[PDB]
DNA sequence: GCTTTTTTGTTTTTAGTC
DNA sequence: GACTAAAGGCAAAAAAGC
């Protein structure tokens, strides 16, 4: 009915246009009799009568004067509806101050005045005077007054004393002063003005009266002067026993203003004096506070026993407030709930429902169906019919129930696949049958967890339960890329047991016809399940348009293969399943069949798949026995080596020869080393234990052992599970982290003493309590991504916007983690593709990179394609859909509307479960060298050695492919060159991990521009066995001798400060403390020769917790961020002063620099813009201000992936960028033009305001901002809709805030539009709007 | 009976105005409603318009063109 | 446990609680996360506004689907307009401004 | 040696002080201030305020649990049940992650594997078989002395901190045939931790291999192979059964059922020896030894069995007489099986017959299948009790 | 002893103090089986005897009157059952050790 | 189990000082 | 001129009354 909420301040005239009649008395109900008085509160005049269709006295007894008035009762003769919505209005003899303005700890009513409130409330409760041009020539209109100075002043003047009192005084003042003036004058003062902390008031202030000026509300509005009143429904007043009522509180309050309306109004009925007409004012004055907003000044209760009544602000907010717990959370009908249980019979859009749970749901239905048959002729006829459960009952049920889906939905819904649809079948029992593969997205075993049933009632809500809610469509997870349909724990064994081969079996060596006789030799028993036959088989393939073109051939494969084969779909390769199928090769075959035929397919094949393994994983027979788990016969040798050279150890400590913590370690080494022994030998036993004998002689494969089945198969447990089981359990750790030195030596299947079990409980009772502790603050995490991604809504198609730099694969010291072909896949391109043939373009730009521009990538070796980003988008309030990439949810691009914001929330928060909470580079391939910062000089060995400490090393393919990186840090000797082609195994670089510091230049050293024993100490020990030069700092030696900043003066055979030849600066390095030199005096240095040397990851969830806050870290890594060649600062009481010298601009720029802290930074290094100074963390807020809005998405998108990878879960960085964009939701105005002059407000309508204002004022410079980011928590507090923000917190500032300032909400949230009931314009109802638009008001 | 929108989405792919559309179609086919224009077997309103998709003279575009028909 | 309709609080119009006096299953706000995630529109504002907490829509649902119709109120509902009221009491001009 | 055990003895004092001094500062005024030779104590004390208190304390608490009648292994487990909480302990909210860990001095006196689990895991763990309270309040373990290398058969109750300076090996070393330790290098635990040492070195040797684990985890066969979550979970579930219409023995057992069903009072057991007279299915009566009756009272002695009755969970309680006509009974014999329990010996289900193997998804993650036999033969089916009260009262109608 | 700690009783300045001298069990009103079925306490009464002597007004301490009020009514108090137990109106209720 | 009261962790403003 | 430390106020939580 709307699309658009503008909330602005009222007025009297549009009050009273609001109201329709004015209440004089409080009597809302005679005694003897129960009809309310005509000229009361409660007045049918007022607000309408109590009877539908009929009027107070019942003259016109609803058949003939519907609607119209009665003479007797003036109240239209209607329904009682009107009742509900009819409002009417007190007048106020005495106008009247609003209360929420005053108490506002930003008053609005100060703001505006620029006087404090203290004062305003003693003229408010008359406690002081106000003068009003009191005198042309002694005080000003904005004083405060007492009653002496007022008589002092009125015998003064007299003439011209004119001082009001109260709210009339206080309007009279408003209205009186203009507000043109005060706006170009306060601009003024803000363009010439040097302090700051006023500077940010006066900015409030104006832009504050700028807004209200534009708002359209007159300031004296504010002081009303007519009180709305609320419609009686919302003071209900139920007649209790005795003529007794509920004594609603809201009438309580309404009976005490009108009191005091009436006795005022008696008062100046006689010109009483003004003695006692302040008392009467000011009590109406406290009255219409208590009523607008109780206890919040003076607690003045006075109607309850020692207890505050709920008069306006109880029922705004709170707990007991109605919004967002009567909107956010409640009961619902049509529902119910009960236990789980497998039923391995049905198809994917299926589920069972019990035969009671079915006709209780679907009993409104019934009656529908029922009474259309004819069967039944009342409501009662058919539910005393339907009670007795008769035959017609359940064959109409069952009618109803084939095309009606339900929606099934666990407890804790964490991510999108909570809710499901299905369509029921009707089965008896008392348990939710369902699908076996679907509960892989339910997360949810049959331990007796409970779901619950839901039942759509419109079209609407059926028919888009079976477009999106079924379970057929939501195959692929919206996480990462795979699919949650990936065959389950026991179907994968019965898979894997279908494709084996043994050396020798029954039926083995001959031929078959297809893999239909193969069906047939197993299931007569004359073949063995799995055997060595050759098979000719037909396939598909999809070369053509759509052609499927058959070839058959003679392949040699197994039995259990064909029959696989067999229910495989069309234009599948053979290849797929000739290999021991596992558990990740199904999914995977899964995934290729979702990217050859379809959806339809791949469902009804995944469901045989699921049939066919369950049928074989029966009849195979898979048991688990003590017979099964062999322990190897070496681990008992094993532990007595381990024994032995435990024991050694200890002599070692016996003697004295080595200390508590060495020992500690030895031990625990050696303890794992016998742990990894015994745990290969144990896996080479299990893995090879058959040895069956072909035609003579004896020959070994793999081993059928069961529990080597289910560990190979992938179907349950892993390597460590097996190795527990029968090897060691290994040794455990303390929960304080200490390593115990005593591992258990003994397995499951053995024996445990009592100490080792003892030992092994609290390791796990550290996890079991984590786990069970973590179901709170993981969640609550997904809250806080929630809100603040709220809408993010793709609007349209294209913003044409081409920026974005270097998308490429990660390297993270090692060997590449993931290629660039899963980080790009699923997104668009912005820049045209080249290929690495000099202008030969292969992918054209704006297309879809989705498999086939990825299949022309590999084969060109392309390791740098940009493609459009989420934070690198223009739009107003949205994304493009040509900018967020392919929807991972669907095969196809995303589509026009649905939300992403939501959908990034859920899938960052789902993997919170499996989220815990508690000096040489070495090259590994083959390739060419190449360095990048390049930086570096030809030492005294002839070598390489660098000068800056940035740069970096990267391993290049032969095909221009990088596989390496390592970071090179300062003076570190190069082992080889740029372009030399070098294998693995070889290191490159060596460095000490002291850090010594080098020179530039060849020639003597003369030790000059130093203090002797003051700057460097001739530090003669006996280790170095020379007089050694120790620079020390000014707190280490002596503060006097300490002031000049002591450089050595490298020299040549002249004995002079040469210089770097005619370019930057001489020879003197400025050594800084703790400049250790072996040096004594005057000796030979050649160019790269060393000078000195100095001395020099929390848990997941709070890792993740704190970088979406954008939290300060301990000490944030100081960044130059001008250029030029940086130098060294004065000293003061704490951190030393570091000032910079930049070439050019304003170079003269200084910091406050820690000294006890390491400083890697020198006089000679000529930075540049954007480099760190310092070593440690570095907060968001800095890289994003200084090096670009794309470094900080680079960022923390790696850091939460690491982690993610870390506790080895992957997903799209998609869900994490586009928060991203919602984070840095804000900017600073750093050049005038738009705000005042540093309005910290929304990027996205200043970037909308200078786009517009350059098209018509050309040559405008607008607003140079700055686009500063801000953390989710705090992004929250900040969102442009004010009903967000008034949803939790603060309700009354808020409410107050958008009053004054005139704002308009166009609900462009979700959140937003559940709280006011409007349909949520995300899903289909986005596009109900968008035709909404189209036909009406177009 | 029908239970995917595959066909739906090969070719007319839409989650949205696609659902309001067969909404819009099945309101009016139950209440002043009129024969379909393909067989039924025993079948509501609430999934006789999908298939209809099927048939490829009712489909997304068309109901939106078809609008202004009626 | 399963409930179609019953009776419902004396405070708040909503279903009962509990297997016991014939509660409802209660419905949090994750799964509206979960179920705004979708391109759910319809049954949100189904289950929001007419299963759970309406009145005159609740007793006008129920007598719409006996007689062979599933047809909504596709307006604002009064649970909405009493809160504008509210806002409209105190001081503040709340109004639907644009139509 | 820090956290001391306050067992109903010291509430009861302390709730009984806290009336008294209420009442006594009350009557000591009105004495004061009121009739000083003509006056009676009866009239002027009070007793309303020390019973209102007392019964309080005693009917409502957070301490003062509601006991589970389900299972004899649960109400034996509820009443030796150790609490955290309560007025005086620490809260859920403000609880560390420290305080919910195994300490390595809780060996021999708090059970480490028993422990509810959610939100308070670690601070209602109860105590294990052999720990008893100290008069102080600690908690004391026995051990058996070793005076050289011969084990001493007298018992030796030590506290937690004297633990600390000691020495003491463990019960699965083997002594020859009278403490000789078949290795002079035997192993032992001295301060928190596990290490060898040599056999002179020992004094100390814990009384059996059972004081680790309480009555509710002591029960569970075999617990030395599986893993300590599932060792809790078997140990919770058990606690948890509910009893059939007529329990079967365990094949598979440990030796303590006798111990738990005799030492809990749901069993009726033989206070006096003697021959039985006369066995019915609701009374049983029983003739006295001649000479164990002491002169002048020459009676003979009559249990009362109980029958169905509706419990805490609603589950039924009904002892069967499993006695006969004429045969010996012995001081302290069971005579009499109450629910879940059969010839004095505890029986919490049933003994299936069970095969390991998928069969066609039906059991297909955790789920279980049964046959058509057993719900034939009703080996499962149990009977429940339930309440309904309906009251009368008077309005103003 | 919780007698024992708040035992002299003495007044401002009467000269008035009240002493306990013993105290005895009574015996429970009603036995576990009608405490179930009736649905009252397990309980017993408290009886003890009070002794309030009394000095010459304004005079050494000199005895006048000794007043022995015998069996005092104090209330009822919970007894715990043979296995261990209590129940308080209807349903056996236990109260397990704390530790702090 | 629903609802109000008092208590403690998180947030914000202002006087004093390097 | 900016940093440090103090209280008021705001919001969430345990407890108690109905
Ligand atoms: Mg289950
Ligand atoms: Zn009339
Ligand atoms: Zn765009």
């Amino acid at each position: 009915e709307f699309d658009a909420i503008k909330i602005a301040l009222a007025s009297p005239d549009m009050i009273r246009s609001w109201s329709f009649g004015e209440v004089k008395k409080p009597e809302t109900i005679n005694y003897r009799t129960f009809k309310p008085e005509r000229d009361g509160l409660f007045c049918a005049r007022i607000f309408g009568p109590v009877k539908d269709y009929e009027c107070l006295c019942g003259k016109y007894k609803r058949l003939k004067h519907r609607g119209v008035i009665c003479e007797k009762c003036g109240v239209e003769v209607t329904q009682t509806k009107v009742r509900r919505e009819r409002m009417g209005h007190i007048e106020l003899a005495s106008p009247t101050a609003h209360i929420w303005f005053l108490k506002s700890l930003p008053s609005r009513i100060g703001l505006l005045l620029d006087m404090p409130l203290r004062d305003i409330e003693r003229v408010l409760y008359f406690e002081s005077y106000v003068v009003i041009e009191g005198g042309m020539t002694n005080l000003e209109r904005q004083q405060i007054l007492t009653e002496e100075q007022y008589l002092d002043a009125l015998e003064e003047f007299g003439d011209e004393f004119d001082a009001k009192m109260g709210a009339e005084a206080i309007q009279a003042l408003l209205k009186s002063m203009d507000l043109e003036q005060e706006c170009e004058q306060l601009r003024e003062e803000l363009n010439e003005t040097n302090s700051e902390t006023k500077r940010k008031k006066l900015t409030k202030r104006i832009k504050l009266l700028e807004a209200f000026v534009q708002s359209g509300n007159k300031p004296e509005w504010m002081i009303l002067t007519v009180l709305p009143v609320l419609p009686p429904d919302l003071r209900p007043l139920v007649p209790l026993d005795g003529g007794r009522f509920a004594t609603s509180d809201l009438n309580d309050l309404y009976r005490r203003v009108i009191n005091r309306n009436n006795r005022l109004k008696r008062l100046l009925d006689l010109a009483a004096p003004d003695i006692i007409v302040r008392n009467e004012k000011r009590m109406l004055q406290e009255a219409v506070d208590a009523l607008l907003d109780n206890g919040r000044r003076g607690r003045a209760i006075t109607g309850s026993n020692k207890r505050p009544l709920k008069s306006l602000a109880d029922m705004i907010k709170g707990k007991q407030g109605r919004f967002r717990q009567n909107l956010l959370g409640k009961r619902v009908d049509y529902s119910g709930r009960s236990v789980i249980t497998v039923g391995p019979y049905l198809r994917l859009h299926q589920c069972g429902l019990p035969k009671k749970m079915a006709l209780e749901l679907f009993k409104p239905f019934i009656y529908g169906k029922l009474e259309l048959r004819g069967l039944a002729t009342t409501i009662k006829a058919a539910k005393k019919m339907v009670e007795r459960e008769e035959a017609v009952v359940w064959d109409i049920l069952d009618e109803v129930i084939r095309e009606h889906p339900v929606l099934l939905n666990r407890a804790p819904t964490l991510h999108r696949l909570g809710i499901q649809a299905f369509e029921p079948v009707l089965i008896e029992g008392k348990a939710i049958q369902l699908h076996p593969l679907v509960c892989a997205a339910y997360n949810a075993d049959f331990d007796g967890d409970q779901m619950a049933v839901h039942v759509p009632l419109t079209l609407e809500a059926q028919l888009e339960a079976r477009a999106l809610m079924m379970s057929t469509n939501n195959i692929l997870s919206p996480a990462n890329g795979e699919p949650i349909i990936v065959p389950s724990q026991d179907v994968v064994l019965g898979l894997y047991y279908m494709t084996r081969d043994c050396v020798n079996a029954k039926g083995e060596g001959m031929v078959l016809t297809g893999p239909k006789e193969a069906e047939r030799l197993y299931r007569s028993g004359l073949a063995s399940l799995h055997a060595r036959v050759k098979v000719r088989i037909t396939e598909y393939e999809k070369d053509a348009n759509g052609e499927l073109v058959a070839k058959t051939s003679l392949k040699d494969t197994t039995v259990g293969r064909a029959i696989l084969w067999m229910i495989v779909p069309k234009g599948l390769p053979y290849s797929i399943v000739n290999q021991a199928l596992g558990k990740k090769a199904i999914s995977k075959m899964l995934n290729t069949c979702y990217r050859i035929l379809g959806l339809k397919p791949t469902v009804i094949f995944a469901d045989q798949i699921m049939y066919t393994g369950f049928a074989y994983a029966a009849r195979s027979g898979a048991s688990v026995g003590i017979d099964d788990m062999v322990i190897p016969e070496k681990k008992h040798e094993i532990i007595s080596e381990a024994e032995a050279e435990v024991a050694e150890i200890q002599e070692q400590f016996q003697s004295g020869l080595v200390t508590a913590g060495e020992r500690y370690n030895k031990v625990i080494d050696i303890w794992a080393a016998a742990n990894d022994r015994v745990s290969k030998a144990m896996m080479d036993n299990l893995q090879t234990e058959t040895v069956i004998n072909r035609d003579g002689q004896e020959e070994k494969q793999v081993s059928f052992n069961s529990i080597y089945m289910m560990a190979d198969s992938g179907a349950r447990g892993s390597a460590a599970q097996i190795r527990q089981l029968a090897g060691m359990r290994g040794l455990m750790a303390k929960p304080d982290g200490s390593i115990i030195e005593t591992p258990i030596t003994a397995n499951f299947r053995e024996g445990l003493n009592v100490l080792q079990y003892f030992i092994s409980t609290h390791g796990a009772r550290k996890g079991l309590a984590d786990t069970a502790l973590k179901t709170a603050n993981s969640g609550y995490l997904t809250r806080r991504l929630v809100d603040v991604a709220q809408d993010l809504v793709v609007t349209e198609d294209d913003c044409g916007t081409h920026e974005g730099i270097m998308m490429t694969p990660v390297i993270e010291g090692g060997d590449v983690k993931e290629p660039l072909r899963d980080r790009v896949l699923g997104r668009v391109t912005a820049e045209d593709v080249l290929k690495p043939g000099t202008a030969d373009i292969l992918v054209p730009r704006n297309t879809l990179l989705h498999e086939q521009w990825c299949d022309l990538l590999e084969e060109n070796s392309v390791d740098a394609v940009k493609v459009r980003s989420v934070v690198s988008c223009d739009t107003d309030f949205g994304v493009c859909a040509h900018c967020y990439g392919r929807d991972l949810a669907r095969g196809h691009i995303i589509n026009k509307g649905e939300a992403i914001g939501v959908i990034a929330a859920q899938s960052i928060g789902e993997p919170g479960t499996q989220l815990t909470m508690r000096s040489s580079i070495q090259v590994k391939n083959k390739g060419s060298i190449k360095l990048s910062n390049v930086k570096s000089v030809v030492n005294s060995s002839g070598k390489l050695v660098i000068t800056s400490r940035n740069t970096e090393l990267k391993l290049i393919d032969e095909f221009g492919r990088t596989k390496e990186s390592y970071k090179v840090p300062y003076g570190a000797v190069l082992a080889k060159g740029d372009g030399e082609q070098v294998a693995g195994g070889e290191t490159v670089a060596n460095w000490d991990p002291t850090m010594p510091v080098i020179t530039e230049v060849s020639g003597f050293v003369r030790f000059t521009d130093m203090i002797d024993g003051q700057t460097i100490t001739r530090q003669t020990d006996e280790l170095t066995g020379l007089s050694s030069l120790v620079v020390l700092d000014s707190a280490e030696r002596t503060a006097g001798g300490k002031d000049l900043r002591p450089a050595l003066k490298i020299v040549d055979a002249q004995g002079n400060d040469v210089l770097i030849p005619g370019t930057d600066m001489p020879a003197q390095y400025f050594l800084p403390g703790k400049a250790i030199v072996q040096l004594e005096d005057g000796v030979q240095i050649s160019s790269g020769d060393t000078l000195a040397r100095i001395p020099q990851i929390t848990g997941g969830l709070p890792r993740v917790a704190d970088l979406f806050e954008a939290r300060r870290p301990k000490e944030p890594a100081i960044l130059a961020e001008i250029s030029g060649i940086v130098s060294f600062g004065k000293e003061t009481k704490g951190k030393r002063r570091l000032v910079i010298t930049p070439v050019d601009g304003s170079d003269p720029y200084e910091e406050m620099i820690p000294k006890w802290r390491q400083l890697n930074v020198f006089e000679g290094e000529r930075v540049e813009r954007g480099d760190v100074i310092s070593d440690g963390p570095e907060a968001p807020h800095d890289i994003l201000r200084l090096r670009g809005v794309h470094a900080v998405t680079r960022y923390i998108v790696n850091e939460v992936q690491d982690v993610y990878r870390l506790q080895g879960v992957k997903i799209n960085d998609k869900h994490i960028e586009v928060i991203v964009r919602q984070m840095l939701r804000k900017a600073t105005i750093v050049n005038a033009g738009s705000s005042d002059f540093l309005e910290g407000e929304q990027v996205e309508y200043s970037r909308v305001k200078i786009a517009n204002r350059e098209l018509e004022a050309n040559g405008k410079v607008g607003a140079t901002y700055s686009r500063d980011l801000l953390g989710i928590t705090k992004a929250s507090l900040a969102t442009e809709s004010f009903i967000s923000a008034a949803s939790f917190q603060e309700t009354t500032r808020v409410l107050t805030e958008a009053a004054v300032a005139g704002k308009r909400d166009e609900l462009r949230g979700l959140k937003e539009n559940v709280i006011v009931g409007r349909l949520i314009p995300a899903g289909t109802g986005y596009a109900y709007h968008q035709d909404r638009m189209r036909r009406r008001a177009a | 009976a029908r239970v995917t929108v595959q066909d739906a989405v090969e070719k007319i792919g839409n989650r949205f105005d696609l659902v309001l559309v067969a909404a819009r179609r099945a309101r009016q086919m139950q209440v002043g409603g009129k024969d379909p224009l393909v067989p039924e077997e025993n079948d509501k309103t609430t999934v006789i318009a999908l298939r209809e998709i099927e048939e490829g003279l009712i489909n997304n575009q068309i109901l939106d063109v078809r609008e202004r028909q009626e | 446990h399963a409930r179609s309709t019953g009776s419902y609080s004396l405070v708040t119009q909503q279903p009962l609680g509990g297997k016991a006096q014939f509660g409802g299953q209660r419905f949090g706000e994750m799964e509206v996360w979960a179920l705004e995630a979708y391109g759910a529109a319809y049954t949100l504002q189904e289950m929001l506004t007419v299963k759970s907490d309406d009145v005159n829509g609740r007793t006008k649902m129920y007598k719409n689907i006996v007689d062979g119709n599933h047809q909504m109120e596709p307006g604002m509902p009064e649970s909405f307009n009493v809160l504008l009221k509210e806002i409209r009491s105190l001081g503040i001009n709340i109004e639907l401004e644009d139509e | 040696g820090n956290r001391r055990i306050r067992s109903v003895g010291e509430m009861a004092e302390n709730q009984f002080r806290v009336g008294l001094v209420r009442v006594e500062r009350a009557v000591k005024e009105r004495l004061s201030l009121g009739d000083l030779d003509t006056l009676m104590p009866q009239d002027m004390i009070n007793a309303k305020p020390i019973s209102a208190a007392v019964k309080e304390f005693f009917g409502s608490s957070q301490l003062s649990q509601f006991m589970d009648q389900n299972n004899p292994l649960s109400e034996i487990t509820h009443k030796r049940r150790i609490s955290a909480l309560g007025p005086g302990g620490l809260t859920r909210e403000r609880a560390g992650f420290e305080v919910r860990d195994v300490h390595p001095t809780h060996y021999g006196r708090v059970c480490p594997i028993e422990t509810p689990e959610g939100p308070n895991i670690g601070l209602i763990n109860s105590l294990s078989v052999y720990a008893q309270t100290n008069e102080y309040g600690f908690l004391e373990t026995p051990y058996r002395k070793v005076t050289d290398g011969v084990v001493t058969d007298e018992i030796h109750y030590l506290s937690a901190i004297e633990e600390g300076n000691y020495v003491i090996a463990q019960a699965n070393s083997n002594l020859d045939e009278e403490g000789h330790f078949v290795e002079d290098l035997v192993t032992c635990r001295s301060k928190g931790e596990s290490s060898l040492f040599s056999r002179d070195q020992v004094d100390y040797m814990d009384v059996s291999t059972q004081q680790v684990v309480s009555v509710g985890a002591s029960l569970i066969p075999f617990l030395e192979h599986d893993d300590a979550n599932r060792a809790l979970m078997g140990a919770n579930m058990q606690r948890q059964a509910v009893p059939t219409l007529r329990a079967d023995k365990p094949l598979v057992g440990t030796g303590m059922e006798r111990a738990v069903a005799v030492d809990s009072g749901v069993t009726a057991v033989a206070k006096r020896g003697g021959v039985v007279q006369y066995v019915d299915a609701s009374r049983i009566v029983i003739k006295v030894n001649e000479d164990e009756m002491y002169p002048g009272e020459a009676g003979i002695d009559i249990y009362n069995l109980t029958k169905y009755t509706r419990s805490n969970q609603n589950t039924c309680i009904n002892q069967m007489p499993c006695v006969s006509l004429g045969e010996p009974v012995e001081r302290g014999d069971v005579l009499a099986d109450g629910p879940s329990t059969d010839l004095g010996e505890l029986a919490l289900g049933q003994n299936m017959r069970v095969a390991f193997m998928p069969w066609n998804g039906y059991n297909f993650e955790d789920s279980i299948l049964v046959s058509e036999r057993v719900v034939q033969e009703d080996r499962f089916t149990t009977i429940h009790i339930q309440e309904l009260a309906c009251v009368s009262r008077d309005t103003k109608l | 002893a919780a007698f024992r700690s708040v035992f002299p009783i003495q007044s401002y300045s009467g000269n008035s103090e009240l002493q306990y001298v013993s105290y005895r069990l009574g015996e429970p009103v009603f036995d576990v089986q009608e405490c179930q079925i009736r649905g009252v306490t397990y309980s017993a009464p408290l009886r003890v005897k009070l002794r309030l002597v009394i000095y010459e007004r304004e005079a050494p301490e000199g005895t006048v009157k000794d007043i022995k009020e015998q069996e005092v009514y104090m209330g009822e108090i919970p007894l715990m059952t043979d296995n261990g137990t209590f129940v308080i109106n209807g349903t056996e209720r236990v109260i397990v050790s704390q530790l702090h």
